[PDB]
């Protein structure tokens, strides 16, 4: 990890490494390899809380393989949960 | 520079603000003066 990292160009290589499957959505890929990553969270004397977690919004028109990027983030990350709105299969997004 | 503020007294930690709320509403409850009525009323008819 550390002789990798050392290299100047890694970003960019990150960047190549979202998603194989899925051609020209550069800027897709930078979002999504900055959500993965993710900033830190941070609460200043208590009192104060800052989030630290980056939210994407992946808006497009049909056929542009904005699903095959979320299961490639499903894939990809530690713990990622797929849920859908539309759909029943799924958990749900509320607690019960 | 909020715990700076703290240790000088400009400022009150959280939970002290927390205690310090709760005995001031079990404790307190003023009462107007008879004095402070009048300009109460002259305030909230000019107003008006
Ligand atoms: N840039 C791309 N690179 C590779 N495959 C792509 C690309 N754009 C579209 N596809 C393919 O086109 C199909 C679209 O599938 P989906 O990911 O389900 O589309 P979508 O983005 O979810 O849009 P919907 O489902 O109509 S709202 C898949 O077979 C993708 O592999
Ligand atoms: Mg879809």
């Amino acid at each position: 990890f550390r002789k990798i990292s050392r290299d100047r160009g890694i970003i960019d290589k990150i960047i190549s490494s979202m998603a194989p499957s899925i051609y020209g959505h550069r800027d897709i890929k930078t979002a999504v390899a900055c959500s993965l990553f993710g900033g830190v969270p941070k609460n200043v004397n208590g009192k104060h809380s800052i989030r630290g977690d980056i939210n994407v919004l992946l808006l497009g028109d049909p056929g542009t393989a904005k699903s095959q990027i979320l299961k490639y983030v499903e894939k990809t990350a530690h713990r990622a949960v797929f849920a859908t709105g539309q759909g029943a299969s799924a958990v749900g997004l509320t607690a019960s | 520079m909020q715990n700076q503020q703290e240790e000088n007294g400009s400022e009150i930690s959280i939970e002290k603000m927390k205690r310090y709320i709760t005995y001031c509403r079990l404790k307190c409850a003023p009462r107007l003066s008879p004095q402070a009525a009048e300009k109460l009323s002259s305030n909230f008819v000019t107003i008006r």
